[PDB]
RNA sequence: GGCGACUCUCUGGUCUGUAACUGACGCUGAGGAGCGAAAGCGCGCCGUAAACGAUGAGUGCUAAGUGUUAGGGGGUUUCCGCCCCUUAGUGCUGCAGCUAACGCAUUAAGCACUCCGCCUGGGGAGU
RNA sequence: AAAAAAA
């Protein structure tokens, strides 16, 4: 026993060891008989009784004496406490009381030390040293005293307000929004200190919220000047030199089909059905990458932007207005220079052949989804006859899309068909209606162009076998997946697989079961809780999402800095044929700081686009408050539930105003029972609430319940 | 939130009918409830009758 | 007399040529107590839904009649001795 | 050699209790929380059961089984865990069945 | 009182619509007869039951608002769907009135007529 | 809260 003891300690101890749960260590120490594998049980409770090793509450054991400890990020609360989560995500996080953070803010880099004794559930622990600081800038609202200021954070994580010196004013009045870089941090009984960087206006001006929003996560603001001189100095009409060694599309019947209000035409499509039965998809990008060339004012700038980003009353574009909405993009019945994507489809969905080139259209008419979907859905004769040339094409289009989404779901493609929200604001930036985004064919039809071009364009440099750029999705976390396949077993819904091994199509049955249910938008929603984000890579692993093997991001190089990559690496290595050892070796070393980069401006971007839209969903509901609503239950917590609207608006009833009984939160049914009613409140029912209290600057709706 | 027998004007549920009625019943096996299917009362009690005779000549489960 | 819809399933391990003595008997029981067969399905061996009497499939008969009671019953009577029938139901037509 | 089976699950606030059997409920092998030394709350918790799981059906696939019919049994938290640790063993699930008298 | 697996066999009633027929043939109903828990117990007697929605039956009259169950008609509506009106039942809310107040309020505890049951301080004593 | 994708 002590001889099997030592030996398990000792490997634990070696350098290269991290923590690992029990069937780890059985597959690791090649374990294969019933009676070793409880001596290793017997071992790991004698260990962790002694404290030589810790079990995480992810049920993964470490030596913590190594550490003692857990490295990882502080995950504050707006209460005062914080999480750990560990730089291993595999193990779980770790629960830290307010006194125990030692002046961790939000966001820093930590080691914290493993408490002998929890008071609950989780694993708590003490920062005992802050090994990198996040948090140097803060976004708040000042405030005026006698011989000081002081700003109150528009992040309520950071529970302390920022000691403003009489010095470091710099102009801010009572109720400016302002932007303070942190001089010192907390220390002992201190709250930070800083000094006012920027005003961005009184609080009660129209768009500082927003405007917050944006300085907040640190968006880019305007283009520098010699990005501006570049743009203002690119010609509004192509040049006779560049239409060498470009093919000539401009007799073609092709058509851009986009949102009424878009400016940035990135991609433009046709469809030819040929003799055989099979279709010829074009796929025409704007060709960005001639215009932004490497190492051009407009591309260090595209770089540290990494996206567009699409806030409710604005867009942040990635590159200049003038480039985005001019040149590059596919107007109406001008010329336009586009890198292509033509491929023959088969009656199966197949591309049979494709060719990467580079090329000049000119766009037979721009289209919106609205008139697209009225052609084809609705059967709509007036805008067939003005549109009578396009009408057959538009037909083949829609079928060859339907073919492709079969042969995608076939696949097993995760179909996560959910209701987006859409704020509608004025000019002033006042919130005037929250609508239901609606996927419509128009929209589904393109999307579909855009993947399989994606799809293609990533197979092609796959086979070539070059430094390239692709958007991965890689296999959802197993712990996460665990309890999802759980927590759908308590509706009925049984998942043929492993958590370790599940294959798209699994999930997709899922979502084809719950289909119509009122239990669709929750399961639907804890599965997407499940998956993990999708990011760029210089490696082919993958999209788990769409099932494929081979995905990148082609089709939006206006928007996303990944995609104008992809276009210079196409004129590279197919276009300009430079597939030598040194362009290779120079491209492999800077794509993964490109992926890591764009890949953070995207999330960063995500964060920010939402944070606006709970802002301005929370300013409709001010108006709102007293009136009842129908939603249903999209979470359950121990204080209470969440309540989502048709509208896609959601809301808490806190346990405070469930007055009729005492409830106690269910975690594995997910649902809060009353001990003396019998109420039971379940993820994914129906109730009817009415709107108590909406707090706008914290974006809070509270619910309380009128009926089930 | 429409009742299918009303929808689609169906007068007679036919226990024979198996896929009709396996719209009808939970995955467990178990009649779903007539506020989850949006179902007309009259054609509830229908459509449980119908269940109730396909479980017995083994066309449809009891517990799935 | 009233329109009745019989329904049954026969064991699935029977050759065809025991199949078909089966129907005619049954077939025969039914006119011999005064039915008329006005209608016969055959849905042929399903899965069973749970497996009776040690059998996870059947072959299924669907006999439409109209008769006085006395044919259902006698049918019901057989239906229930007979081997070969594993499970039955007669069902009135609702009008 | 015997390749279909049931995975009969007894799970009790107590205890998980996991019998493997063929078709006709002759009994391939088990195993139980308190079988693999697990004593008074851990014997209830679901970890108990998910290693009860794997013992039961490690047994079977030495007798050459591959896939299962599982029935449930009492109100305890093991099931969820311990059908997960049959499918994890590597014995695919056919159908899950609530037997609780 | 009560009645919840399914099918068949026999059988009771109710509601809607038509208005073809009969032509007041109706209502209540002591006694009587039958049905009718625990129990009591010897399946049978027993039969007493917050067998008390604490509220006999019948009929007519007397604001509204809203839900459900089974129907009828018209409107659009192809129909589905909606809209409206009507019938029967069951709900909540609320005038007039009633009420000691509480409450009731076309499902009256309102306004009436018919007939029946029942009460006339507590205890003693359901002896 | 928390997914693609689109924009």
């Amino acid at each position: 026993k002590e001889a099997f003891m030592e030996k398990l300690l000792s490997f634990m101890k070696e350098e290269a060891y991290k923590p690992l749960t029990v069937q780890e260590l059985e597959e690791m120490l090649n374990i294969t008989e019933a009676e070793e594998f409880k001596e290793l049980v017997k071992a790991l409770v004698a260990l962790e009784e002694k404290g030589l090793i810790v079990r995480t509450r992810s049920d993964r054991y470490g030596i913590p004496e190594k550490m003692n400890l857990i490295k990882g990020k502080i995950s504050a609360h707006a209460k005062g406490f914080a999480f750990l989560l560990p730089e291993d995500t595999s193990l779980s996080d770790v629960f830290i009381p307010p006194n125990e953070l030692n002046t961790a803010m939000n966001g820093d880099i930590v080691m914290v030390r493993l408490n002998s004794q929890s008071s609950g559930s989780r694993q708590e622990g003490t920062v005992i040293r802050i090994l990198e600081r996040a948090i140097q800038r803060v976004v708040g609202t000042y405030t005026e005293t006698r011989n000081f200021g002081f700003v109150i954070p528009d992040d309520k994580k950071i529970t302390s307000d920022i000691f403003i010196p009489k010095n470091g004013k710099n102009g801010a009045a009572e109720g400016h929004k302002v932007v303070v870089k942190l001089t010192s941090y907390p220390e002992g009984r201190m709250n930070a200190e800083g000094e006012v960087e920027t005003i961005l206006g009184h609080k009660n001006d129209p768009g500082i919220d927003i405007l917050s929003v944006i300085h907040k996560h640190g968006l880019p603001g305007e283009f520098p000047a010699d990005a501006m001189e570049q743009a203002s100095s690119t010609p509004d009409t192509i040049d006779e030199k560049d239409l060498k060694d470009r093919r000539d599309l401009r007799d073609q019947v092709i058509v851009t089909i986009d949102g009424a209000d878009a400016k940035d035409l990135d991609d433009a499509v046709t469809v030819t059905k040929l003799d055989d039965g099979s279709y010829k998809l074009g796929v025409h990008i704007a060709d960005v990458s001639h215009y932004v060339t490497e190492n051009s004012p407009i591309d260090k700038e595209a770089l540290e932007r990494g996206t567009s980003v699409y806030l409710v009353d604005r867009v942040i574009p990635m590159i200049p207005h003038r480039l985005s909405n001019g040149i590059c993009s596919l107007n109406p019945k001008v010329d336009r220079l586009t890198l292509s994507c033509e491929m023959t489809i088969n009656s199966q969905g197949q591309v049979t052949e494709h060719e990467i080139f580079q090329s000049v259209i000119k766009t037979t008419e721009r289209m919106t989804y609205s008139d697209v979907n009225k052609i084809l859905v609705d059967d709509d004769e007036e805008l067939k006859q003005k549109y009578e040339p396009l009408v057959p094409m538009f037909k083949d289009m829609e079928r060859l899309a339907q073919i492709l989404r079969d042969k995608r779901m076939d696949r097993g493609a995760v179909d996560f068909d959910f209701k987006e929200a859409k704020v509608l604001v004025d000019d002033e930036g006042a919130v005037k209606d929250v609508v239901i985004r609606e996927r419509s064919v128009a929209e589904k039809l393109i999307e579909e162009f855009m993947l399989v071009a994606n799809e293609t364009v990533a197979e092609h440099f796959h086979w070539m076998n070059v430094p390239f750029i692709y958007r991965i999705h890689e296999e959802p976390n197993a712990e996460k997946l665990q309890k999802f396949l759980e927590f759908v077993t308590t509706f009925g819904y049984v998942v043929k697989g492993t958590a370790g091994n599940i294959h798209p199509r699994a999930l997709q049955s899922i979502l084809d079961a719950v289909r119509d249910r009122p239990e669709e938008t929750v399961i639907s929603t804890v599965m997407l809780r499940s998956m993990k984000q999708a990011k760029y890579d210089p490696q082919s692993l993958g999209h788990f999402g769409l099932s494929t093997e081979f995905y990148t991001h082609f089709t939006s190089p206006i928007r996303r800095y990944p995609d104008l990559i992809v276009h210079r690496l196409i004129r590279t290595y197919l276009i300009n044929g430079k597939v030598d050892e040194a362009t290779q070796e120079k491209w492999a070393e800077r794509l993964p700081d490109i992926a890591e980069h764009t890949s953070s401006m995207e999330r960063r971007a995500v964060d920010a686009e939402r944070e606006t839209d709970d802002l301005k969903k929370a300013e409709y509901m001010l108006d709102k408050i007293g009136e009842e609503f129908d939603g249903m239950i999209s979470s359950v917590t121990n204080f209470g539930m969440f309540v989502e609207l048709p509208n896609t608006i959601e809301g808490l009833v806190h346990v405070s105003f469930m007055t009729d009984d005492y409830y106690r939160f269910d975690e594995q049914h997910f649902a809060m029972i009353g001990e003396r009613t019998g109420n039971v409140f379940r993820i994914g029912d129906e109730i009817t609430v009415k709107v108590v209290d909406v707090n706008k600057d914290e974006r809070n709706i509270d619910f309380e319940i009128v009926g089930m | 939130k429409v009742c299918y027998f009303t929808s689609n004007g169906i007068t007679h549920i036919d226990y024979k009918d198996v896929d009709l009625l396996k719209k009808f019943v939970s995955e467990r096996g178990k009649i779903l409830p007539r506020r989850v299917t949006g179902t007309n009362a009259k054609y509830q009690r229908k459509l449980t009758a119908a269940i109730k005779r396909a479980r017995q000549m083994a066309l449809l489960p009891y517990v799935s | 007399m009233r329109k009745y819809e019989v329904m049954y399933i026969i064991r699935p391990n029977i050759d065809e040529e025991s199949k078909k003595a089966v129907i005619e008997r049954f077939n025969n029981v039914l006119t011999s107590n005064g039915a008329e067969i006005t209608g016969t399905k055959d849905w042929g061996k399903r899965r069973l839904a749970y497996e009776i009497n040690d059998f996870r499939d059947g072959f299924y008969q669907i006999v439409n009649v109209q008769s006085d009671a006395a044919a259902v019953q006698e049918f019901d009577r057989l239906a229930k001795i007979s081997d070969d029938i594993i499970r039955h139901i007669v069902v009135k037509e609702e009008e | 050699n015997i390749e279909s089976g049931i995975a009969h699950i007894r799970s009790t606030f107590n205890n998980t209790i996991v019998t493997i059997t063929d078709t006709h409920g002759n009994a391939i092998s088990w195993s139980s929380a308190g079988a693999l030394g697990f004593r008074g709350s851990r014997k209830s918790t679901p970890f108990a059961a998910q290693m009860a799981a794997e013992t039961a059906a490690k047994g079977s696939i030495e007798h050459g089984l591959k896939t299962l019919e599982v029935t449930v049994k009492g109100p305890g938290s093991g099931r969820e865990a311990a059908i997960r640790a049959l499918q994890a063993a590597g014995l695919e699930v056919t159908a899950i069945r609530d037997v609780t008298p």
